[PDB]
């Protein structure tokens, strides 16, 4: 909270409410940031009360998301008041000259709310994407390999709200990536895999939930490009292992990361 | 009752109402022919009527703690998310801006 960049540029089940979203604008002369109530242009998340290195935990994940190939916007790290890390991420609905993009959020496209944010699937995602995106089927390439991202990483909190289309240049499409994180190892007793479900199910996924009836059956990919991006993932897992342990995680929670995405890589057969 | 200005980039967009028996009503200013205030909501239309609060307005409202902090800061009470929106309609995400009249 307010300060400049280090090395880095009720019976429901939410996690991401147990942190503050803090707006802020970067201070042009001195490159720091500045907490304000209204009209910034980057948004701050301190560390939680609840929930453990929730600040590096989103710093990684989103880098890890860049490696990949999935559009990320500018994200980092700031040393808060209290000495401790804080995330930080440039906002996409607003791109300088005090100008602001259409930014709707799938729950807002789907008719949902906060309260019902997860009962949702995506195959009710997937719809929405063909209602609305100028290019569904180039969405549909990006939803896979973000649905199969946050299957490695254990984000199991991508419910309706964390889904977004923004309207760009008169072009209307999935917005760059927001509010990744390994959800599952800041929690203790994790209780699904999927924040929404797929073919109704949550836990317990297998290689042909996603390779066959999501990538074929749903999403309609020809199998040279399913195994195009799954090659992808299988190149990118030895970079993945490096940042993880490079980054500002503890070493007790970059333990969590890597047994989770082993188990995650495992259960795909990337090893085999 | 209470009336709100909603405005899209700026320009004004049309009106959200708050109508008896707990409904609502969005409808557009003939005037305004830019960008529609939402995907579901399109200018081909220039009246929303609504059983409930609009989606589209309660998805920008805060949650989880920083629900819990507009709270504290304002004397409203929770659930009167037509009251909570012209608290914090100067700035949400997106293009849109609440007024009220
Ligand atoms: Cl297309």
């Amino acid at each position: 909270m307010k300060h400049c960049p280090i090395t880095y540029e009720v019976g429901k089940m939410s996690v991401q409410g147990v942190q503050k979203k803090l707006s802020a604008k970067l201070k042009i002369k001195e490159g720091c940031f500045e907490i304000v109530d209204q009209y910034g242009q980057y948004i701050l998340k301190p560390q939680s009360d609840i929930y453990p290195e929730l600040p590096e935990n989103e710093a990684i994940t989103m880098t890890l998301a860049k490696t990949i190939g999935l559009e990320v916007p500018v994200h980092g790290l700031v040393y808060s008041k209290d000495n401790s890390l804080t995330y930080f991420i440039k906002r996409f609905d607003r791109i300088g000259h005090n100008k602001k993009l259409a930014l709707e959020d799938f729950a807002q496209l789907s008719g949902e709310d906060r309260h019902t944010k997860y009962k949702s699937s995506m195959e009710k995602v997937i719809a929405v994407i063909e209602q609305f995106c100028t290019f569904p089927k180039i969405e549909f390439v990006k939803l896979f390999k973000l649905t199969l991202f946050n299957f490695l990483v254990g984000n199991e909190d991508m419910h309706l709200k964390n889904f977004s289309l923004i309207t760009k240049d008169r072009k209307i499409s999935i917005s760059p990536a927001y509010d990744l994180l390994n959800s599952t190892i800041a929690q203790k007793n994790t209780k699904e895999e999927l924040a929404l479900p797929l073919k109704g199910k949550k836990n317990n996924l297998t290689k042909s939930d996603f390779l066959k009836y999501f990538a074929i059956e749903k999403l309609g990919l020809n199998q040279n490009v399913i195994d195009g991006i799954v090659q992808e993932f299988h190149q990118v897992i030895p970079k993945w292992q490096e940042l993880i342990g490079f980054s500002f995680l503890s070493q007790e929670m970059q333990e969590k990361y890597l047994e989770l995405l082993e188990q995650r890589c495992k259960r795909l057969n990337f090893f085999d | 009752m209470r009336k709100a200005y909603v405005s899209v980039s700026g320009i004004k967009a049309g009106i959200l109402e708050e109508l008896q028996g707990g409904t609502y009503q969005f409808t557009y200013f003939e005037d305004y022919h830019g960008a529609p205030v939402s995907l579901t909501m399109p200018l081909k239309n220039k009246v929303y009527d609504f059983d409930v609060f609009p989606p589209f307005f309660e998805g920008l409202l805060p949650e989880g703690i920083m629900l819990e902090a507009l709270l504290r800061k304002y004397k409203i009470d929770k659930n009167d998310y037509f009251g909570q929106l012209i608290l914090v309609g100067q700035d949400v995400v997106g293009a849109v801006t609440i007024e009220e009249i």
